[PDB]
């Protein structure tokens, strides 16, 4: 994909990987002690048998799953936001339930949900996490990739990508000249923007036209309107 | 005198040359010792050079099975202008008889010929030197050998008839493969591999015993060009008609064309076919009249696997072409691409109508399905989707159940794959059923009763004023927000403590509900331990400093006390001295902070 | 331009033989076939892949990019079943003896010989260089591996117009893609930890209805053992 960079170990403890059938298919973010937040596009038709999904928390290297800091877990319950339609490409947010619970060993920590009356001006660099590739049709990198993209308002996103209705429930991000994106390669996972003290869940990585294409921002799920829905599976 | 690895010295021991240049038909040693018969230990026959007009050579262990792996190669040279005609007698062997024949020496040895498991037959090479190489496929005792003879004749006395007339019974007769393309032809007897493409029989003989040529049957996945050339044809006072049979079987057949090249460089195409014509031999007929010498080139464009093209029964006659008894070939019809979008079918599924039936459930449903059923009921009712039989493929086709009654649909569950599936209960009177499928390998489908009523799927409410959890179990008194466990879902411990008259998400007055009554708490024995206990009850982080404001609650406030067992004591008694409601503040939980041992390199 | 898809859907394609160490590739200047590593010195593949020169690649991840975990072994011996017809694809199975002992690692390993043939519904893993994309006009460099169940013998025999023998059975479908992933004219087909198919042929490039035909090696395990004993 080109645009990301290698992330230090433990820098993003809330970013976790999801495996279906032994292959890295999706990515999720920790928000509680027994639940994850992931894109609902990757659970489209694989929730009838919640036994083939394996959640790897604290994953940093795909070819290495033996460190004590990484605690593999199984997913027994997957839920989908009812507002998902797959035609309007809106409300593509899903949650997964861990086996029993999770620990906090300085490498598995929960992401901070958006609060009420929060302002997110466009143009600020919000970090994007995920296992990208080296080309548009490559393979997921063995090292977690990190990158920063400027926030874009919903007004310009429709003009840049007329093919998508976008709507106020989705927030886009990307560069005018492109070159850095995470639309293809993997599910991506959470969109993170920092606020001095608490990394907030700025968004969830969602569909996109094409990576690195100018005037083609990547679409992300607006978690600020999903805070109440997410705050229903917390201990 | 020593030579570098990978090289061998000559007899004169004056220079070192590569070992692969020895016994190849091209002189490389200064003294010419590389072509000597004694140096080139053929072993198969004992002779390497055949410079006479006739002769013979034999393979190793001709009368008895061989148990030794020895590479054998022969070179036959004649005077310039003479064509060497090979002949073979016995090649019926379970492989292990790979024979390589190449026209000339040097770079021309690429894809001239590679014959095994069949009789090579009469092979003619229009060159002064012929390179014949025998390679053993295995050392197992399952091969016998062969002995072949050769003869030479004037190659320029051939007329236009002999240069073209060839049933391919014995090799290419007088035809020479092209060299400007990627891969050339090969000799195949009987049916070819990769079913549904390539000929299954020979046109000349009529069954599998015949001999012909075709594109290679190797399971490749790349596009290659195959070409065949012809000997120069002397000008004639009468035009000549070319008769040939071409076989074009395969879904990936691109194009078969013939180019005529003369001394004037006026290349033209008189024959051209495209597409798949099935497993049928098609007769070709073209008329050629050139005042100068010209050559006939067969151009075949081979695509990826299942794109085989075959040629057989090529001959040249005299005069204008007559009426073609065999008509023009017919292309295999393509599947109709007419509107593969969707079928629609039963758009509406409501009313007392009977069970859904698409009249094709046992066999298959239309591909690229996007139909909807729209399960509707009366006001106040729900929808129950009880499946009869479910059978789908892997995760590419899904069944969607939506309960939004409009564009703002509420997805309930997704069902796909083989095996039984659970029933679906809606919350509204309208259920949207969407069936999205791929364009290939449709399954049987599914059927349902869609029978429902009033409040189906919702568990009956508990009696005797007992609290009902998500599972429907009874929680009368014991597990009413008191840190216990009754139901598996755990909803019996729902947060009964919340901020009241607050300002932010963590600042506000204390409000408690022991069982069913909301009330505040006193400040008689409040301490840090009680602060963190309420923080845990509020689902927040560490406690923060708080200041009382005023005792504005005249109701039955609860007195909080610490206990040695770690359980907070809740006494609903109005006993407090100098009461003052506390504006409790608790810090946030451990959110996504970079608390790991992260450091940067000061360089 | 959305060639494959406009959403983050990859189809669950395996990441270059991830957790599938029983896949090998046959090379004769280009990829043409594949097989399964039955043991440290032998491989099993369909008998229609016979070539003058065959190079065996073990643990290949990318066709062009070499990750250093690929072992190249020349075909020291090539032996096919004596009853394999050149016209009829019955007994479509061949054995190739590796000139050097295979190196066991995380991406190269042997497969246990089957002891009982599955009937239907058994999960199978089929590895082949198919099309790892939804649409396009190019050959992807990734290696495709898709799971597949086992169909009943009667249905597999009846689907084809009498082209299925007692040693053939239907395993994989491999739908979707540009023109499907076909069968790659070989490759491992291991069901429940047992190699059951070697990919024999199919009706076209798995267009529809009949996606492919697989050869059951349970009837040839005895011949494989005899060949191994004869050639040590
Ligand atoms: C193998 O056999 C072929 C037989 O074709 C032989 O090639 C030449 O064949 C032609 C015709 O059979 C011989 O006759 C010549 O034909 C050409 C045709 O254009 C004429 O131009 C030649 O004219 C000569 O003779 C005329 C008197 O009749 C002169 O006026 C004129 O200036 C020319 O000198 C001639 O009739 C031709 O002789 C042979 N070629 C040779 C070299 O004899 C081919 O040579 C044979 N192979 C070998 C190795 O000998
Ligand atoms: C068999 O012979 C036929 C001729 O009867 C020959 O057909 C060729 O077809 C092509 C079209 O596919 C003709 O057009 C050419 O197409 C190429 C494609 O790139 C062009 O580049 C060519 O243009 C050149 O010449 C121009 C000047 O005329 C230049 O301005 C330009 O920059 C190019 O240099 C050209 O338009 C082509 O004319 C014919 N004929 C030929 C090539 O002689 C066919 O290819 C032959 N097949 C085989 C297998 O030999
Ligand atoms: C193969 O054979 C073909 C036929 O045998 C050849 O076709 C020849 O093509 C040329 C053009 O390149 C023609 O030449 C033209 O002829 C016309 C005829 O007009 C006259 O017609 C009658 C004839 O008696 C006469 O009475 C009238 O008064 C006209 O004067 C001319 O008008 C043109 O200017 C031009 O010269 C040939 O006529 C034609 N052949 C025949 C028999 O018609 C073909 O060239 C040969 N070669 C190939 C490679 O195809
Ligand atoms: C369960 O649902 C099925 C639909 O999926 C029912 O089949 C019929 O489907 C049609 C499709 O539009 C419905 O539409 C009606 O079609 C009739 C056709 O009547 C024709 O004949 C009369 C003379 O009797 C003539 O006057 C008409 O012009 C037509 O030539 C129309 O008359 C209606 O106005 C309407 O468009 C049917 O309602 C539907 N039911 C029928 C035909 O009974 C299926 O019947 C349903 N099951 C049960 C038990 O009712
Ligand atoms: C597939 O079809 C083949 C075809 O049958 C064989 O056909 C060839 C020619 O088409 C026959 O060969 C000739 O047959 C005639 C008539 O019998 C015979 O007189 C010929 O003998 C002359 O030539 C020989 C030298 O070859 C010479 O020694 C003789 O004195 C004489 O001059 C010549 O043999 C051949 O005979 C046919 N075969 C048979 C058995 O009659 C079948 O043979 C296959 O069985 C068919 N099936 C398969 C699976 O191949
Ligand atoms: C999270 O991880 C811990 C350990 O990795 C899991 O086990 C818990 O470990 C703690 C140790 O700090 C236990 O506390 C201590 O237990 C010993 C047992 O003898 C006791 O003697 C001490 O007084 C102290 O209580 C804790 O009991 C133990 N958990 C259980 C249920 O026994 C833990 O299960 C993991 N998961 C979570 C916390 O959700
Ligand atoms: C947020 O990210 C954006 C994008 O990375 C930053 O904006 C631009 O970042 C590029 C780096 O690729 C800067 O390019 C560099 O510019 C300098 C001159 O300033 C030049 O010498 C270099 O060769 C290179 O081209 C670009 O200047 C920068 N633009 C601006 C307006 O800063 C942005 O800085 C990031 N935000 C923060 C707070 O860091
Ligand atoms: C649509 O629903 C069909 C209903 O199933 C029926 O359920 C009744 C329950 O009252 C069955 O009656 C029972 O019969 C028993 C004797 O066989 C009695 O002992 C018992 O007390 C009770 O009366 C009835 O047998 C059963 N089947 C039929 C054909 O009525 C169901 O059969 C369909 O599968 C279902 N279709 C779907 C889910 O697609
Ligand atoms: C795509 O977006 C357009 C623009 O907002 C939608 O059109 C409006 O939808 C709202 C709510 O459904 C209506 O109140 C407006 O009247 C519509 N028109 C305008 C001009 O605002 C549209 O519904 C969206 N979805 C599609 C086109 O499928
Ligand atoms: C209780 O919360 C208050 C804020 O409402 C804390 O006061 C500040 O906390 C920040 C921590 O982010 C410190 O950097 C400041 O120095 C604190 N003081 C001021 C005046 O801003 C207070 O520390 C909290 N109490 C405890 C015990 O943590
Ligand atoms: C795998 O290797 C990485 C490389 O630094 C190491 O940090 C990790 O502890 C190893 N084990 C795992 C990820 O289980
Ligand atoms: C090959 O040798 C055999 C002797 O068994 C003989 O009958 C046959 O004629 C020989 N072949 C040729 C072409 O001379
Ligand atoms: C065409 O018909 C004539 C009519 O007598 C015949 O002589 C000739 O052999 C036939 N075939 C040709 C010219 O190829
Ligand atoms: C909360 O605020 C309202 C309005 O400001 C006031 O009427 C009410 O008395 C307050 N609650 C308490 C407990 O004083």
């Amino acid at each position: 994909i080109v645009g990301g960079s290698n992330a230090k170990e433990g820098a993003w403890p809330w970013v976790v990987g999801l495996y279906y059938g032994g292959r890295l298919l999706c990515g999720a973010s920790l928000v509680s002690s027994d639940w994850l937040v992931s894109a609902a596009a990757c659970v489209y038709g694989r929730n009838l048998e919640p036994s083939k999904w394996t959640a790897i928390l604290g994953l940093h290297m795909k070819s290495n799953l033996t460190s004590p800091q990484t605690v593999p877990r199984l997913i027994d319950e997957i839920v989908i936001n009812p507002h998902y339609n797959r035609r309007r490409k809106d409300n593509a947010i899903a949650m997964m339930h861990l086996e029993f619970k999770v620990n906090y060993t300085d490498y598995i920590q929960p992401i901070c949900l958006p609060e009420e009356n929060q302002v997110f001006p466009p143009g600020r660099n919000c970090s994007i996490a995920g296992w990208g590739t080296v080309v548009y049709q490559g393979t997921t990198a063995n090292i977690l990739q990190e990158a920063d993209v400027p926030l874009l308002s919903n007004e310009r996103c429709q003009q840049q990508m007329p093919e998508y209705n976008i709507t106020e429930n989705m927030i886009c991000a990307g560069y005018e000249e492109g070159g850095i994106d995470s639309c293809q390669g993997d599910a991506g996972g959470p969109l993170m923007c920092q606020e001095n003290n608490r990394w907030f869940l700025a968004g969830v990585t969602s569909f996109g036209y094409k990576c690195a294409l100018p005037n083609r921002p990547g679409v992300y799920a607006r978690v600020s309107r999903f805070t109440e829905w997410i705050q229903s599976f917390l201990h | 005198i020593e030579c570098l690895p990978g090289s061998s010295p000559c007899t004169d021991a004056l220079t070192c040359i590569k070992a692969d240049l020895f016994c190849d038909g091209e002189v490389n040693c200064p003294d010419g010792s590389d072509e000597d018969n004694k140096m080139c230990a053929t072993v198969c026959d004992g002779r390497f050079l055949l410079t006479g007009s006739s002769g013979s050579f034999q393979a190793t262990h001709y009368p008895k099975p061989s148990e030794t792996s020895v590479v054998c190669q022969w070179i036959i040279r004649v005077n310039q202008g003479l064509s060497i005609k090979l002949s073979f007698d016995d090649f019926n062997t379970y492989y292990t008889d790979i024979l390589d024949i190449y026209e000339g020496v040097g770079s021309s040895k690429i894809l001239r010929a590679s014959i095994w498991e069949t009789n090579p037959g009469t092979i003619r090479i229009f060159s002064n030197q012929v390179t014949a190489t025998f390679l053993i496929e295995s050392d197992e005792s399952d091969y016998v050998g062969f002995n072949a003879t050769y003869t030479a004749f004037n190659s320029s006395e051939l007329n236009n008839y002999e240069k073209i007339n060839c049933n391919f019974e014995d090799g290419f007769c007088f035809w020479v493969q092209d060299l400007n393309d990627d891969n050339e032809w090969e000799r195949i007897q009987g049916s070819t591999f990769s079913p549904f493409t390539g000929p299954n029989f020979d046109h000349t003989f009529g069954n599998a015993s015949g001999f012909y040529i075709s594109t290679p049957t190797g399971p490749g996945g790349r596009q290659e060009r195959v070409g065949l050339l012809s000997l120069p044809l002397d000008p004639t006072l009468e035009p000549a008609c070319l008769s040939f049979w071409y076989h074009m079987y395969g879904e990936n057949v691109h194009k078969l064309s013939i180019n005529i090249s003369n001394d004037q460089n006026m290349e033209k195409t008189v024959f051209q076919k495209e597409g798949n014509y099935g497993d049928n031999w098609n007769y070709g007929q073209v008329t050629l009249n050139e005042t100068v010498k010209f050559k006939v080139a067969f151009n075949a464009f081979k695509n990826k696997i299942l794109s085989d093209i075959a040629l057989d029964d090529i001959s040249l006659t005299y005069g204008i072409c007559n009426g073609s008894l065999y008509p023009e070939p017919t292309l295999v019809p393509t599947p109709p691409p007419e509107l593969p979008t969707d079928c629609g079918g039963p758009f509406e599924l409501w009313e007392p109508n009977t069970t859904f039936s698409s009249t094709n459930f046992p066999n298959s449903y239309p591909n690229l399905a996007f139909c909807v059923w729209i399960l509707n009921a009366q006001k106040g009712k729900n929808i129950q989707l009880h499946f009869q039989e479910f059978d789908l493929a892997n995760i590419n086709d899904v069944v969607e159940i939506r309960d939004g009654e409009e564009a703002d649909s509420l997805l309930l569950a997704v069902y796909t794959g083989p095996g039984p599936v659970k029933d679906v209960f809606s919350t509204t009177n309208r259920m949207t059923v969407l069936l999205i499928t791929n364009d290939v390998l449709a399954r049987g489908g599914f059927k349902a009763n869609f029978t429902t009523g009033y409040h189906l799927g919702i568990p009956e409410p508990c009696k005797a004023d007992h609290f009902q959890c998500k599972n429907g179990e009874c929680v009368p008194l014991v597990n009413l927000c008191d840190g216990h466990l009754h139901c598996e879902d755990g909803s019996d411990e729902a947060d009964c403590v919340r901020f009241f008259n607050g300002t932010t998400n963590n600042n506000g007055l204390v409000r408690f509900r022991i069982q069913s009554i909301w009330h505040t708490a006193c400040a008689e024995n409040w301490t840090t331990q009680i602060s963190n206990d309420v923080c845990q009850l509020l689902g927040l982080g560490s406690g923060n400093s708080s200041k009382p404001i005023f005792p504005t609650d005249g109701g039955p406030f609860v007195k909080l006390n610490t206990a040695p067992d770690g359980h907070l004591i809740l006494t609903p008694s109005q006993q407090c001295l100098q009461d003052s409601l506390i504006r409790l503040q608790c810090n946030h939980k451990s959110c996504g902070k970079k608390l790991a041992a992260q450091d940067i390199t000061p360089k | 331009a959305p060639f494959d898809d406009d959403d983050k859907i990859v189809g669950g394609y395996n990441c270059e033989e991830n957790s599938v160490p029983y896949q090998v590739s046959l090379n004769s200047g280009y990829h043409f076939c594949g097989g399964s590593l039955i043991n440290e010195q032998w491989v099993v593949s369909a008998g229609h892949c016979y070539k003058s020169r065959i190079q065996v690649r073990l643990g290949e991840h990318n066709i062009e990019v070499l990750e250093g975990n690929e072992q190249f072994i020349n075909a020291a011996k090539i032996i096919r079943h004596p009853q394999y017809d050149r016209k009829t694809l019955n007994n479509d199975i061949m054995l190739i003896k590796l000139s050097s002992r295979a190196v066991i690692n995380a991406r190269v390993s042997t497969i246990s010989l089957p002891t009982a043939p599955p009937a239907t519904g058994t999960k199978c893993l089929i590895s082949g260089w198919g099309n790892t994309a939804s649409s396009g006009a190019d050959y992807p460099d990734e290696l495709q591996c898709l799971d597949a169940p086992v169909l009943s013998q009667a249905k597999c025999e009846a689907s084809y117009p009498g082209k299925i023998t007692s040693n053939m059975f239907c395993v994989g479908f491999l739908e979707g893609g540009k023109d499907s992933c076909q069968g790659d004219s070989g490759g491992p087909v291991v069901c429940n930890g047992q190699l059951q198919g070697v990919v024999s042929w199919g009706d076209g490039c798995a267009q529809k209805n009949k996606p492919g035909v697989y050869t059951k090696v349970y009837n040839y395990v005895k011949w494989i053992k005899n060949t191994i004993a004869a050639n040590s």
